[PDB]
RNA sequence: GUUCUGGUAAGCAGGACUGGCGAAGAGGAAUGAACCUGGCACUGUGCUAAGGAACCCAAUGUCUGGACAGAGACCGAAAGAGGUAGGUGAAUAAAAUU
């Protein structure tokens, strides 16, 4: 038989199955469309959540059809979040090729000198290492392997991305000695221009002012607070049954 | 026979007719590679094809969609599933047979040089009347979310380059040898080697 | 290596065919007889000229016996396939395999 | 294939040759038994002699010559049984024999009206000259004015798979 | 079943025509047009200063397609010796319609239809160009291709009518007044 | 393109020798004079026959505006005089076949050194 | 299966005649107590039935007409127009047409 009265569903099926995220650090998985008509620029960055406060702003927004003569100005109180963004350092690049199975990576190329903070991500336990990690790679600069590598990237690639890490040693409250590593896409110009722009900047520091400015719209990707195992009343919002 | 391989150019064949011939070979031990899956032809208007495909997407497992049917959206994979159900795939003999088959949209670089076979009985211009409509599988599959059309257009342009280069490279050797072999300097040594084999 | 030589010797002198099924109806199988197709033989009239000829299945990876002998008994159907009998029953695992046709006749008792 | 036969027969009672008449019937059929069957059918419907009082004295086949396979025009008068009633009509055909003409009618009505061959009856077969032709269909072919090209392709070889660079059709 | 069907079109003094496969291409004073007949089963060729279509042993509905093919070819030839035109006329009982031509005659804007405050924008298909007529209420379209010209005119007529009003009281519109070849 | 009209020269399905069309019956059948040869001892035979058009391939035209059967037999025996059932390599004895093979095989060894 | 009586009917209730399943396997209708072929001790070689012959799956092709509807091969009524293939009977005709 049909149910007696109509009502909406509890919770959205767009988020089922609701399983736990695998690790706490997110990759940007989707990037805005490239346009060859513009200069070479970066498309993303990493940040740390500090906390919240509130502000008062002035406003003058009203219906275009509102017949009121006076240029009314009004105070509005708003809540805001603060994020800390120290400069990231560039340490390598990756090229990709388009196939019937999507984008696949061709080769990765690293800077001649790498920092202790970034090498620390490559080992599991910080305090127990022989530190023989990248010690043989610098020969590839002498041998011309680097110059052969750039040729292959420049010859056969559709998309180019840089590798950047964050300077965790500047934020002591994190209690963290391993940097976080992110792969960031370059839009604008041609493949050759993109590669030259990257090559000029390995080992250097890019400030956040390169990427974003005031009044801009941005997308924020993150992992939510954890709450453990929970019942249906809190997980999906269903009503509590009769008291007896 | 086990140990024989065959490469098929799929263009201009009617899908359900080629699939029957291919499936018989897989059961006899041949390894088959199909190339150009996006160019196979179906008969009738495209309008009818669209409705048959809509009725297929509607099918799903009621209690758990991750068990239910998987609706494949690539020309290569679609033609693979047409061949799959003309084999005994619920049993080991069919599962062995299936692993001998590969299907590609376009022509990959490892198969440009290899000589290629064709099936005259299944070509559209033999097996159907001229006065009725048809469509390509590549034309139907863009409407249900295939995303690699442009990648295949770029491949198709590399093939044309290779065809013109190889034909130009061949015609010169044909001319060279045929002009050479009329000469006395050639026809002399015929005798010089035969003196030692007669 | 004797196996590599024994193959080349056989390749130079025999016609080639493949094993594809036992004699069967829609429901039942008769594993005493097997069905073969021969390379370029494509009519029943063409196929009749092979009735009586010897056949051999050679299997080098075998630990027991390196080859099985048999004889072609009859034509089967209208497109040039044949029926044959061997000294032992052919396993379902051996379907799809290559068979050699030996260009001389033998008696049903010899196998 | 269809053939032409002529059957002859008399009446008998408890004693022989009870009438001095002999009856004849020309028929198109596949064999002699189908011919004899027709003779019995017509006798019982146009007279009233049932088989037990009949005897067939002769059956003969009728055959033409036409060593050069010359092509001729024929007109045929026929009827057939449908679900409603019996339908009469006339049609014209071309061929190398009366039997060749008759086999083409039987095929035609089966195609156009969904009738098995035993429900069709031939009344008359006549050979005609160019001035006699009534309907539109055959006149252009009779006046010798037709040429056309080939619409159907033809296979070159019996092999199932062939190399891409070979010639495939005709 | 028809035994034989033939249709013929004559190529005028200035014109030149070629046939590659089933694509037929035409050149002449006003420019070039081409059309592909690969979707019809027919045999097309050029013979003694004519374009010739043929079929043998065909059904009733196949010969209709042959004839249709022959009429389209004539329109291509005619359009190449002189182009076609279409004439539009604005009609109103209260609110005067006004027209703007932009982008060298590739864009038309309409304003004030039935007192509506929002504008409407229409784009010219293919070779076509839009021009002002004898009084402010008239527009003229001119082009090589009868298809492209007539399709454009139709789109304007079909959009510029009343909606959800009684059309025999509210008679305002933009109507196709005249059509033909240019002199 | 060729046409099916009296005097067209045709081949039949899976056959090497030419034959000729004599009369046209309807939009799908014709009367032909057909040539064939018994490989058992070179015994030829030519005879008339009714055939459907889906089994024949046109290749050319001749006159025969008016001729008798015996005349057209003459036309046909001249036309296909040059043709054969099989490549001679399969018909000759073993030693002759090997002698013919050597010529080709030696010629390659020359060309591969000379090129 | 062929027929009959009661009932709007029913895989409903109740009779008559000739074979079945009960107490009947085997091959075929994808599957099915009763339908098609056809009645069983135990082996070996040949041949046919019913039903099949692109592929699943042992064996498949040919000729002539129809038919375009995500139709049909599996499938509902009284009532009907449209498209196309043919028959017969009326006209008119300075190609034909109704």
């Amino acid at each position: 038989s049909c149910r007696n009265y109509s009502a909406p569903r509890h919770g959205s099926l767009a988020y089922c199955p609701k399983k736990r995220a695998k690790t706490t650090k997110p990759a940007i998985k989707s990037f805005p469309k490239d346009d060859a008509s513009k200069p070479v620029h970066l498309t993303g960055y990493l940040a740390y959540k500090v906390g919240m406060t509130h502000v008062v702003r002035l406003s003058t927004r009203r219906s275009k059809t509102e017949r009121v003569l006076k240029e009314t100005q009004k105070e509005v109180l708003d809540a805001v979040t603060i994020l800390e963004v120290p400069a990231m350092r560039i340490f390598g690049m990756v090229g990709y090729k388009s196939t019937v199975n999507g984008l696949k990576a061709i080769k990765t190329v690293y800077a001649e000198h790498l920092d202790e903070q970034v090498l620390a991500r490559l080992r599991k336990r910080n305090s127990r290492s022989s530190k023989l990690m990248f010690k043989l790679y610098p020969q590839k600069y002498e041998n011309g392997d680097i110059k052969r590598d750039y040729e292959l990237l420049k010859r056969e690639s559709d998309v180019v991305r840089v590798l950047a890490h964050t300077q965790v040693s500047k934020i002591p409250s994190l209690n963290l000695k391993k940097a976080h590593i992110l792969e960031i896409q370059l839009n604008g110009g041609t493949i050759e221009e993109k590669i030259e722009w990257a090559i000029e900047r390995l080992e250097k520091e890019i400030p956040v002012s390169e990427v974003f400015s005031q009044q801009d719209l941005i997308d924020v990707i993150g992992v939510t607070k954890g709450k453990g195992k929970e019942g249906t009343t809190k997980r999906f919002g269903t009503t509590i049954l009769q008291h007896k | 026979m086990i140990g024989k391989r065959i490469v098929i150019d799929a263009i201009g064949h009617v899908a359900g007719k080629l699939a029957g011939h291919i499936a018989k070979e897989l059961m006899c031990g041949i390894e088959v590679v199909i190339v150009h899956a996006e160019n196979v032809m179906f008969t009738g208007p495209i309008k009818r094809g669209v409705g048959k495909f809509n009725s297929h997407l509607n099918k799903s497992c009621s209690y758990n969609p991750l068990r239910g049917p998987f609706h494949l959206r690539s020309p290569s994979m679609h033609l693979m599933k047409v061949i799959k159900r003309k084999l005994p795939h619920r049993k080991s003999k069919g599962q062995i047979a299936l692993k001998r088959l590969q299907v590609f949209d376009g022509c990959p670089t490892e198969y440009l040089s290899v000589e290629k076979m064709v099936c005259p009985r299944d070509k559209l211009e033999y097996t159907t009347s001229p006065i009725r409509k048809s469509y390509k599988l590549g034309d139907l599959m863009i409407k249900f979310g295939w995303k690699y059309e442009s990648v295949v257009e770029k491949m198709n342009q590399n093939e044309e380059q290779f065809k013109i280069e190889e034909t130009e490279k061949q015609k010169v050797k044909e001319q060279k040898i045929e002009e050479l072999k009329k000469s006395n300097k050639f026809q002399q040594r015929v005798e010089e080697i035969m003196v030692q084999m007669a | 290596m004797e196996v590599i030589k024994k193959i080349e010797l056989k390749e130079r002198v025999c016609a080639k065919g493949t094993l594809y099924s036992h004699k069967r109806s829609k429901k039942n199988i008769y594993p005493r007889y097997s069905l073969i197709t021969i390379e370029n033989v494509k009519t029943r009239e063409a196929a009749m000229k092979y009735v009586g000829n010897a056949v051999e299945l050679f299997k080098p990876e075998s630990t027991k016996e390196e080859s099985i002998h048999g004889i072609i008994k009859a034509v089967h159907g209208r497109s040039g396939a044949v029926r044959a009998k061997f000294s032992r029953n052919i396993s379902p695992v051996e379907m799809g395999s290559k068979v050699y046709i030996k260009l001389y006749k033998m008696n049903e008792d010899e196998i | 294939a269809i053939n032409e036969y002529k059957v002859y027969g008399i009446k008998i009672d408890d004693n022989g040759v009870v009438g001095d008449e002999v009856y004849a019937h020309i028929v198109f059929a596949t064999n002699e038994l189908l011919a004899k069957s027709s003779f019995n059918k017509i006798l019982k419907k146009q007279k009233k002699i049932k088989p037990k009082n009949t005897k067939v004295i002769k059956v003969e086949e009728i055959k033409e010559d036409n060593k050069d396979l010359d092509v001729k025009n024929y007109g045929i008068d026929y009827y057939y049984k449908s679900k409603r009633c019996d339908h009469k009509g006339y049609k014209e055909f071309r061929g190398v024999s009366r039997c060749h003409a008759v086999d083409k009618l039987l095929c035609d009505i089966g195609g156009r009206h969904s009738v098995k061959r035993n429900l069709i009856f031939i009344m008359k077969v006549k050979e005609l000259t160019v001035d006699e032709i009534k309907k539109d269909k055959i006149k252009i072919f009779a006046m010798e004015d037709v040429e056309y090209p080939a619409y159907r392709n033809v296979l070159r070889s019996n092999k199932l798979f062939v190399s891409e660079n070979e010639k495939l059709f005709n | 079943v028809y035994v034989y069907v033939e249709e013929k079109v004559q190529i005028p003094e200035g014109c030149k025509v070629e046939v590659v496969n089933k694509k037929v291409t035409v050149t002449g004073p006003k420019g070039t047009v081409s059309k592909d007949f690969s979707h019809i089963f027919v045999f097309i060729d050029i013979h003694e200063e004519n374009v010739r279509c043929r079929l043998w042993n065909c059904r009733k509905q196949e010969r209709s397609k042959l004839i249709t093919c022959s009429k389209l070819i004539k329109n291509m030839i005619d359009g190449s010796m002189s182009g076609y035109f279409y004439e539009l006329k604005a009609a109103y009982k209260h609110f005067p319609i006004t027209f703007e031509i932009k982008e060298n005659g590739k864009l038309l804007i309409v304003k004030n239809f039935l007192g509506q405050k929002w504008a409407r924008e229409f784009k010219m298909i293919g070779d076509t160009i839009i021009k002002q007529g004898v009084t402010k209420d008239h527009l003229i379209l001119e082009g090589i291709s009868k298809e492209d010209v007539s399709q454009t005119a139709g789109l304007i007529q079909n959009n510029c009518l009343p909606k959800n009003l009684d059309r025999r009281i509210f008679q305002d519109g933009v109507y196709i007044a005249t059509k033909g070849l240019i002199e | 393109m060729y046409f099916i009209k009296p005097g067209c020269l045709i081949k039949k399905k899976f056959s090497i020798y030419t034959s000729i069309v004599i009369s046209v019956i309807d939009n799908n059948s014709v009367v032909i004079q057909s040539y064939d040869k018994s490989d058992n001892g070179d015994v030829i035979s030519i005879d008339r026959e009714v055939i459907n058009v889906s089994k024949i391939v046109p290749i050319g035209n001749i006159d025969i505006k008016n001729k008798s059967k015996k005349e057209i037999d003459g036309i046909l025996v001249e036309e296909n005089r040059n043709l054969k059932n099989k490549d001679d390599v399969l018909l000759m004895n073993d030693f002759e076949r090997f002698k013919e093979q050597l010529k080709k095989e030696v010629e390659d060894m020359v060309i591969e050194e000379m090129a």
